[PDB]
């Protein structure tokens, strides 16, 4: 099968960027996308094939209220993907219903990669959770892709712009995104740049430059999560061979996540998944534990050891589960995707759905909360309004998150026989 | 002499505090390989994590307990120990009647 | 078992800095936070470690009246000592009012390392005792661990107010904070500052700016005082145990030291041993006794003559202790410390619990009962007075360390047979 890759909204284009020339630099790829190096995994999940060996990424990059994009278009991965799909507000019903006055213009891209295919499978949408463009936007654009491929999953591959929440519709916004990327989406992963940012000043002392900065880490966590799909393996082939295994119930599928060697400027399988549990690396930021997890394991490592440290960790029992069923973890391994500059040959990330770490969501949803009660930013600009004048549909959104967090909170109770 | 005469203590002050609760059962109520896995974790942490012969360690039993020098269920402290194995190249030295005695030293201390 | 060093204000962090840095002497640790290239010893025991090799300090550095922390941060060791945390009177309650603010952040930080950390053993206070905000906020968090972590032994290596007696509010600062080491510090393994100085003039020329060039010394003392801990032996491999054969009763925790080749500027440990034993080198300044006696060589040397050596202490009575039941001397041969040249070619450490410690506390009485029958020093700052309305902590400051004088006299003799 085959998966097309979207980045969106001005805020959410500058990692998109990162993430594609880093998928490129992965592999045996030229700027262009024509021949580069080595092949022999397959290029076909993402790279589909010109009729004169350009390796064509199923890749579109999309936006509203244009700005920054120039540099975009002229950088040199425009020569790699140019299915000639190159398009040119900042609040959240603002981006939505500006996402349907565009809509006809947008759209006449989605049926030619789908049709340039011979099984798709799903859409990536690397989009921002705080912005209008980024995610009004983008939750606007996986609600249309229901709307026309309500059977191929919209992938939310996001990232979350904390730095104590400046967007005064924060709340507000990323509630409604908690709507649209939770109801409106068949799955989720969120990156932190509060984590991300103590990471940061973890190696140089990069307080500020964050977003300049941690793009880096960011490329190489999503890189890594997709080499698992390339990599000829026995499992995890396909995206819902990742999807699968660790959800309870499709909108509490935000993933959380994590990755070992951040700072860095032989080592064994159990450091990976004792260091990658420590609380220090919990990527993302009463009584809580897990739902379940991912922790993908790259490098030439011995494939002996993997199953023999996971009975390690089941001695220490630092791997607070969930109260009810047989959930557990597999040791998920590839190549890396090799000669890449291979720093910590033997690394891991922790993608995981945990019970404590919906706070990324709950605070969204308390700040929305503080706010709701002022009247502060539901300001009714003129396409913020013209979405719903009301907002009646978000305090709807407030009790669709209500049920998300008290479905992760009920996940936290032994009785899933009973609504979450 | 790092394990049975004990001169790497290291070794220890993690190996018997995750395995105690475990030997607080008496005998023919315990798990052998959660005990082996058990051994080969305070070994991963520990100083002992450096010799190229730790593998050859083993988790044995001995019944009889301190009261072996001419009831059963008072078990755990009074009937764990460690063991070797050897090849015949040091056999004829690192043998039975050697560890026997290695064991008798170990359990004492 | 791995230890939570807890060090906090001016002098703590001074003498801090340079046992950590005497610690990366004694181990193969870059400045730059790695393994050095120089590298059978166990570093966790002190030191916070990322997969990347970096041996991070467990430092909780903290202050009010900002002076020292970023005159720190400019060494090349400053990529190890990255606690991330380095938060901003000299009179007692004024010190204390300032503290007491600050608790939620000093509460998470402690938390995040008690749960990140592997096998909790125990917090090493070191600060000031005699003023600062040692009067004070040193008493303050003194009067905190007893509830955060109830189930751990609350060592402090504090230093202790002997420097003639501007702080002249000393008197007042020493009678309160003794009052928390008395009740609520369950080990005082103290120093008394000049008393050290004072043998600094002795060794060398350092008749008044030695205060920095005590750092040295005690940093060999801290570094000594952990020897058996930090590589490979058969016993006393731990923090409880180095304490608990010492201290008999939790009133009578107070712990007293000395230094062999202290005059730095082969025989036996009968030499070594005979030197030490001398109270001149008790480096703190009715007939009195100690409770126990440990004692630690490292060197080239065999065992076969400690034993020799107590023959020869027996039968000179050179130090004579009867506590009202037996608690016998403790010595022990142990590896010669790695990395960094040392000169004295076999050397030890001495520390006894001497009751005659009692007089320096009785002095500090002294000091602050004719400070306290003039009362000049009372500043009538409004959280100076108001803030103890009624002064009752000073008033039972004294009788509450007079009942550890008078528990030292009857434990030294055949009495102290009951409680209180």
């Amino acid at each position: 099968r085959e998966i097309i890759t979207l980045q969106l909204g001005q805020c959410g284009n500058q990692i998109g960027f990162e993430f594609w020339k880093q998928l490129c630099a992965e592999h045996g790829i030229s700027p262009e996308g024509i021949v580069e190096e080595f092949a022999t995994d397959r290029k076909d999940v993402f790279f589909y094939q010109a009729d004169d060996e350009h390796y064509i990424p199923r890749a579109v990059l999309l936006d509203l209220e244009p700005r920054v994009i120039h540099s975009i278009l002229n950088s040199p991965y425009a020569k790699l993907y140019n299915p000639e799909n190159i398009y040119l507000g900042n609040n959240w019903a603002s981006g939505f219903s500006q996402g349907e006055k565009i809509h006809e213009d947008i759209f006449d891209i989605i049926d030619r990669e789908a049709d340039g295919s011979d099984s798709l499978e799903g859409f990536v949408l690397c989009h921002s959770i705080a912005g209008g463009t980024g995610s009004g936007l983008g939750s606007y654009l996986l609600e249309r892709l229901n709307d026309r491929y309500p059977k191929k999953l919209v992938q939310t591959y996001s990232v979350f712009p904390n730095q104590d929440e400046d967007v005064v519709v924060q709340p507000y916004n990323s509630l409604l995104t908690l709507k649209r990327l939770t109801q409106n989406a068949d799955c989720v992963v969120v990156l932190d740049n509060t984590a991300l940012n103590r990471i940061a000043t973890d190696r140089l002392h990069i307080q500020n430059p964050s977003f300049s900065q941690i793009n880096q880490l960011v490329s190489t966590i999503m890189s890594a999560s997709t080499t698992t799909l390339r990599y000829p393996g026995y499992m995890n082939n396909d995206l819902i061979g990742l999807i699968a295994s660790l959800i309870p119930t499709p909108r509490l599928h935000f993933l959380m996540t994590g990755y070992t060697p951040l700072t860095t400027d032989k080592t064994t399988v159990l450091d990976v998944m004792r260091r990658l549990l420590q609380p220090k690396n919990v990527m993302v930021s009463t009584n809580h534990c897990y739902i379940a997890i991912l922790n993908i394991i790259q490098g030439e490592v011995d494939p002996t050891q993997v199953h023999k440290s996971l009975q390690r960790i089941r001695e220490r029992k630092l791997a607070n589960f969930i109260p009810w069923g047989p959930a557990s973890i597999q040791v998920a391994l590839s190549r890396k995707s090799p000669y890449l500059p291979s720093a910590h040959r033997v690394s891991g990330l922790m993608m995981a759905n945990h019970t404590s770490i919906s706070s990324l969501f709950e605070r969204t949803c308390r700040q929305y909360d503080k706010l709701r009660k002022r009247e502060a930013f539901l300001e009714q600009f003129r396409k913020e309004d013209m979405f719903k004048d009301n907002f009646d549909e978000m305090d709807t959104s407030r009790e669709i998150v209500q049920q998300l967090i008290d479905e992760y909170h009920a996940a936290t109770r032994p009785d899933y026989i009973s609504w979450g | 002499k790092r394990y049975f005469l004990m001169d790497q203590g290291d070794f220890f002050v993690h190996f018997m505090d995750l395995a105690e609760e475990e030997l607080r059962k008496p005998v023919e109520d315990i798990t052998p390989p959660r005990l082996e896995a058990l051994l080969e974790l305070a070994l991963r942490m520990s100083t002992a994590n450096t010799d190229p012969f730790k593998d050859d360690l083993k988790i044995d039993l001995m019944p009889h307990d301190l009261i072996t020098q001419l009831e059963l269920a008072l078990s755990g402290l009074e009937a764990f120990s460690f063991d070797y194995i050897v090849k015949w190249p040091l056999s004829l030295i690192i043998n039975r009647k050697a560890l026997t005695r290695y064991q008798m030293l170990f359990r004492h201390m």
